[PDB]
């Protein structure tokens, strides 16, 4: 090899012809068979790495259909490696032309006396998943920054208490490293020597001047944890400090944090230059408590998902490389950086662009009916006089009876069910859809136009006239249904409602559980499923426009199938500016 | 010592003096414009944008960054915009200091042979705000990548996004449309040149121009705008330079760009996630490119479309936005605890309107309450700029504290994230305050208030006018009886230039109008008027000045009020 081409990138050195467009959009990670290489014995961590890669769906036993490659030479810590004859083994590997696709996992790079930052073994081209990365010796977008796995992650299991007040604010738990670091730490501890806790020794234990501290339990007690670097930028104290819910304070300059390409380390750790020891405490004083607890949660979940076992490290690294090689099918930021607790509660509105459509396209009016010929005729006659009625089609749900200024398209519905009103018909040329029913002969075209106008301001919300409410019966331990005049609104029945055409696609292509088929097997409760779906997907409330099978059972069924109550309670209705 | 780590290996820890960058915060010094020097219109726009920013400093001593006054944008010898003897004319300057803390904008570095990274003059230890920079020559966390724009690109403001009629399915008439050129017999254009294997005379029309007669005959059939608006995806491939004008044109028409420029750092790639807004593809898989865009799900296409529009209107619509984004990127490099998260830049409203010096915690801004699973604050601080009004404000369950531009300062005495503004004779009852606060909890980004006014286009004079008359709609809610997030106070204090605030103080009016302009620029939504209620030339001049400084009209008309149910 040639020491590792620091100019290598994913477009000039990475080979992508052999890794095409597999429909699942998943890479193949072939592992070389174990060899003696008379090489040091394979450590337990590297065995865990190999087993984790093999057991995941990334693995592939076909050498000629492999996207990524991984050798069997444990190079996690080269301090116990010859840094010679291992390059011979790497070049000996089959399909190693120049190591174009091979991936090397390293935990502690460098050695005596310079202590380089990236795998001093000659590599030439090589995907380097390594710790202790420096800004200069880090091929951005090509190499992966992985942590140093500490055995305390598996050997020691500690309580996962939630973020909150802790005994000591700032803490330094590393025995020694370049005395001057200790000197500035003790200078910090001289003045405000109550919060700052400087400790040393006297693998599993640490010590103070006289007190002995168990490791890594002492971390859990101090909210902030002063991580230094010493000999190498990457230290295995980072796992340890993550498992305890301690916000890292890195003081390794030009240190690429592990998984910094996809993870948002700015909301989980604090980076301090090595020339600000005297006032790093003031720096930590700047951060408020809320951000402190958010960073503690982010650190804890970073540990649980990425810093807990070599399996997590391997999965994260392979997923990062998959995201890089398949940007179109790459996992989103939220999946990378959100713990499940907040991932459940967080809402990603599909229609997030705050557009306002013009007053020219008009709405759509999907009318559904089975036998209401007179009421249907009255409804169609009244709706046919609103200027914005871009088109008005009919849905004839009956099978026995047959059909007797805008396209009055009719489509004979094959089968009878409520869900026919929510299909994404190609005949809808607009985005606004008006779901109207036969019993709504009480609506004038003026209010239909005003409802379309209000929908134009919120093209991703539910804008309707019939206001309905849900409440909670603690005595019955169930939700109820209110249709009487009440001070709050959480639903709008689809008997008269403007909604985005995308909600039809939502209803009849993506529904939680079996709600659609369950509700069409029944005869009612369809005007609650749409509201549930909208409130779940958008995380927003409803606009009621102007004063106008038990349904509580289906409200409770919807709440149970969702797992929470998506519907939001509001006390505001949209009126006109020139109203009365 | 960092002597070895200089030049191509320059980073912020070896080629940037942090002592100059004090707490004042990222001051930028522009050199004086020496007479008899070539200077392009684009560089005039860039320099003027720097002058009109809050980072400008006339004193080189009180600076922490330096930008040359010479036309370094076009470094092509064959270009008429080229400036000769540039290296001598920068080495003559004594403030050059080997380029330490110097930013060098550039758009067309290189000449006809290979259009390399060669900028001509020695830069020393200076950061490059280069466009169409390759990853091999890039210096992460040190250099910035910027968009390649044209001379006719707006200096300020920018045209709004062309994407209207968000139809389902999001796919439009054609899928893949490309119209362009095939640079013959040279370096570059090795993709555009081979955009005929995929061509099928269908939704994959890759019509090129200069066999060439058939290409020319098929090229002169459609219209470039007609195919940019009737499309799903628009290729942005590599030519002579890694970047092209088509990137911003496809980012404006919402036509989801499919990158085919291997090894190009997309503009502001340090802070912008481009997997959200575009499809990045290797030019070595061009034959597979159509199938991939076939396999993209409809919801992903919708998200890409909306994110494309967001990014366009946030960081690319004007040259001023580009320059400000470069400045913000370089500024966040200084204090790693006062930088911006990867979420701030990548969603609404954007990194230009969100300042980390106020806070680095997403929960301190009103723009992320849904992405964090959190809720808007339940308490509001009341600010009054009277006894009965104070009593009415106090008789509420959400009033935690009670306290011309002095009413928009970043007061540290305010604890809550919501502020209710009051005047001397605002008759605001307790029920009204509670309802307004609840509506604001429903709409935290916007302004929620009772007094409203509108703006009209005076076609007789070709200007903007201020109408307080009761009309069929409104576009502005006065910030004198309204509830809004307190972050806008800081934004008012730290985003608007000194000139606008100075004139607003001198004429002792137009503070609510300016606040509405700012919040409409941020949210791109009309304000929220609550309840019926609804109890000169200076204002018109203020509207015209604000429209000039913003470069557009951010105000949006609304016809719907918000009233209590029943
Ligand atoms: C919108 O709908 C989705 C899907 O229905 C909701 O996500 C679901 O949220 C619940 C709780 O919010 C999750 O339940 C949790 O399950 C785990 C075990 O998996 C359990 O340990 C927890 O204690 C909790 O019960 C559920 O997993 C999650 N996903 C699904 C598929 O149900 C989301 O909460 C809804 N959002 C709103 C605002 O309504
Ligand atoms: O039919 C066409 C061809 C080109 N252009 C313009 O030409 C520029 C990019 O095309 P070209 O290939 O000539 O330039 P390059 O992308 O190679 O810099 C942009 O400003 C386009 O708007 C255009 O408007 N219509
Ligand atoms: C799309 O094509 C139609 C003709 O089919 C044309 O009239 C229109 O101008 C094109 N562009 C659009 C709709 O943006």
């Amino acid at each position: 090899p040639e020491r590792g081409d620091l100019s290598c990138r994913m477009h000039t050195c990475f080979d992508v012809y052999r890794c095409g467009f597999n429909p699942k959009n998943k890479i193949k990670v072939y592992i070389y068979a174990l060899k003696k290489y008379v090489s040091n014995t394979i450590s337990r961590e590297y065995n865990e790495l190999l087993m984790a890669i093999s057991d995941s769906d990334y693995y592939t036993d076909d050498i000629n259909r492999a996207c990524l490659f991984v050798p069997s030479i444990d190079v996690l810590n080269q301090n116990t490696l010859r840094i010679k004859e291992t390059a011979q083994a790497m070049a000996q590997l089959s399909r190693w032309d120049r190591g174009t696709n091979h991936l090397l996992f390293n935990m502690l790079p460098g050695g005596p006396p310079d202590y380089n930052t990236a795998l001093d073994v000659p590599r030439d081209r090589a995907l380097l998943a390594g710790g202790g990365f420096s800004t200069w010796t880090y091929r951005q977008g090509y190499d992966v920054s992985i942590p140093v796995y500490s055995p305390l992650s598996a050997e020691v299991d500690l309580p996962e208490k939630g973020p909150g007040p802790r005994q000591y604010f700032l803490l330094s738990s590393q025995v020694g490293l370049h005395p001057e670091y200790r000197e500035d730490l003790e200078a910090l501890q001289v003045k405000h020597g109550e919060s700052v806790l400087v400790l040393d020794k006297c693998v599993r234990k640490r010590c103070h001047k006289h007190q002995v501290f168990d490791y890594p339990q002492v971390l859990q007690e101090a909210t902030f944890c002063v991580v230094l670097r010493g000999a190498r930028l990457g230290q295995a104290v980072l796992s340890d400090v993550l498992q305890a819910g301690c916000v890292p304070v890195v003081i390794a300059d030009s240190y690429i944090l592990p998984f910094s390409e996809v993870l948002d380390w700015k909301r989980a750790s604090v980076v301090v230059p090595e020339e600000k020891m005297s006032d790093v405490y003031s720096i930590l004083q700047s951060i408020p408590q809320r951000q402190i607890e958010e960073m503690q949660r982010q650190a804890r979940w970073f540990w649980e998902a990425y810093f807990q076992s070599i399996k997590a490290i391997a999965l994260a690294t392979l997923q990062i490389i998959n995201d890089r090689i398949y940007p179109y099918a790459a996992i989103s930021y939220e999946e990378w950086n959100d713990p499940p607790a907040v991932k459940w509660g967080s809402v990603s509105n599909p229609l997030f662009l705050p557009l306002i459509p013009p007053q020219s396209q008009g709405f759509t009016a999907i009318v559904l009916t089975y036998d209401r010929v007179e009421s249907l005729f009255r409804v169609i006659t009244e709706v046919s006089k609103v200027p914005s009625l871009s088109k008005l089609l009919v849905v004839w749900n009956n099978q026995n009876k047959n059909p007797p200024r805008v396209p009055l398209k009719v489509v004979r519905t094959a089968e009878n069910k409520l869900s026919n009103r929510f299909f994404p018909y190609d005949e809808i040329e607009t985005e606004a859809v008006l779901a109207i029913d036969d019993d709504i002969i009480m609506l004038t075209s003026d209010e239909l136009q005003f409802g379309y106008e209000v929908w134009r301001e919120f093209p991703d919300r539910l804008v309707g006239y019939p206001g309905r409410l849900h409440l909670w019966d603690h005595e019955m331990n169930k939700w109820k249904y209110e249709s009487e005049w009440t001070n709050e609104v959480s639903m709008v029945l689809t008997g008269a409602a403007f909604y985005h055409k995308y909600f039809n696609y939502l209803y009849t292509y993506k529904m939680p559980g079996d709600i659609k088929n369950w509700v069409d097997a029944h005869m009612n409760c369809e005007d609650i499923a749409m509201n549930f779906l909208v409130a779940n997907v958008t995380g927003k409330a409803v606009i009621k426009v102007t004063p106008r099978v038990e349904r509580s059972e289906c409200i409770n069924k919807f709440a149970s199938v969702f797992g929470t109550m998506p519907l939001k309670v509001v006390e505001h209705r949209a009126d006109p500016v020139l109203y009365k | 010592n960092s002597s070895i780590y200089k030049g191509k290996k320059c980073r912020m820890e070896s080629c940037f003096d942090f002592t100059l960058c004090k707490k004042n915060g990222f001051k930028v010094y522009v050199y004086p414009q020496q007479k008899g020097e070539k200077i392009a219109e684009s560089y005039q726009n860039i320099l003027a944008a720097i002058e009109g920013s809050r980072f400008y400093t006339s004193d080189p001593s009180q600076a922490c960054l330096f930008v040359l006054s010479l036309d370094t944008l076009d470094r092509d010898q064959l270009s008429p915009q080229y400036v000769h003897n540039l290296r001598s004319k920068v080495q003559s300057l004594h403030l050059w200091n080997n380029g330490r803390n110097h930013l060098i904008f550039n758009l067309y570095s290189g000449t006809w042979p290979d259009y390399t990274e060669d900028v001509g003059f020695d830069i020393g230890q200076a950061m490059l705000a280069k466009a169409s920079i390759s990853t091999e020559n890039f210096r992460p966390n040190f250099d910035v990548s910027i968009p390649l724009f044209s001379k006719d690109h707006p200096r300020t403001g920018g045209e709004r996004g062309f994407l209207k009629f968000n139809t389902i399915p999001p796919l439009r008439k054609y899928m893949l449309v490309f119209k362009g050129k095939r640079y013959l017999t040279g370096i570059g254009s090795d993709t555009r040149n081979a955009l005929y294997h995929v061509h099928n005379g269908e939704d994959v029309v890759l019509l090129t121009t200069c066999r060439c007669d058939r290409d020319n005959t098929e090229y002169e059939k459609y219209d470039y705008r007609e195919m940019l608006h009737n499309a799903t995806f628009c290729l942005v491939p590599r030519g002579r330079r890694l970047g092209s004008f088509r990137f911003l044109e496809a980012l404006q028409a919402a036509c989801v760009p499919v990158m085919l420029s291997n090894g190009w750092e997309l503009p502001f790639s340090e802070v912008i996630n481009w997997n959200q807004a575009a499809v990045i593809g290797d030019e070595r898989l061009l034959l597979q490119i159509p199938s991939t865009i076939r396999s993209i799900h409809q919801d992903k296409i919708l998200a890409l479309r909306q994110q494309t529009q967001f990014l366009w209107e946030a960081y690319f619509s004007s040259v001023e936005k580009i320059v400000l984004t470069t400045l913000e990127i370089i500024q966040d490099r200084i204090f790693k605890h006062i930088s911006r998260n990867s979420l701030i830049w990548n969603k609404h409203p954007g990194g230009l309107f969100v300042l980390p010096q106020y806070s680095s915690y997403l929960g301190d801004f009103p723009y992320y309450y849904a992405n964090l699973g959190l809720k808007p604050p339940s308490k509001f601080t009341a600010v009054i700029h009277v006894l009965k009004l104070l009593v009415a404000a106090a008789k509420s369950q959400y009033c935690a504290q009670i306290i011309m531009s002095s009413r928009f300062l970043p007061y540290d005495n305010i604890i809550t994230d919501a502020v209710l503004s009051l005047d001397e004779d605002t008759v605001l009852s307790t029920t009204e305050v509670d309802f307004a606060f609840t509506v604001w909890q429903s709409f935290p980004e916007r302004i929620v208030g009772y007094p409203a006014r509108s703006h009209f286009w005076d076609n007789s004079k070709e200007r903007w006018g201020y109408t307080s008359k009761w009309t069929n709609d409104y576009s502005m809610v006065l910030t004198g009886a309204a509830i809004y997030h307190k972050y806008y106070h800081y934004l008012y204090s730290h985003y608007l230039p000194a000139s606008l605030k100075n004139m607003v103080d001198q004429l002792a009016n137009c503070e609510d109008i300016l606040m509405n302009f700012l919040v409409s620029a941020v949210t791109k939504l009309p304000p929220i008027k609550v309840t019926q209620k609804k109890q000169f030339a200076q204002r018109q001049s203020c509207m015209n000045t604000f429209a000039s400084w913003f470069g557009y009209m951010p105000l949006i008309h609304s016809q719907m009020r918000l009233d209590p149910v029943l």
